[PDB]
């Protein structure tokens, strides 16, 4: 899993919003520098920036 | 914060 290193705050609404310290499963990594990732925390899907977060346990 | 990445390739 991965985790937030950043909050980040949705800019189109297909967009995963997320805070700092949440944790994030990645489900699409192939289509470029944004990846689609489901909140373990909230549950929403998403778009987000690869760069705000990082791998995790 | 980072900067934001350009957003990805649209698909056709």
């Amino acid at each position: 899993t991965f985790v937030a290193l950043y909050d980040y705050e949705s800019r189109t609404e297909t967009d995963l919003s997320f805070k700092k310290g949440e944790r994030l499963q990645i489900v699409n990594n192939t289509e470029g520098d944004w990846w689609l990732a489901h909140s373990l925390t909230t549950g929403e899907t998403g778009y987000i920036p690869s760069n705000y977060v990082a791998p995790s346990d | 914060a980072p900067p934001l990445p350009p957003r990805n390739r649209p698909r056709l």
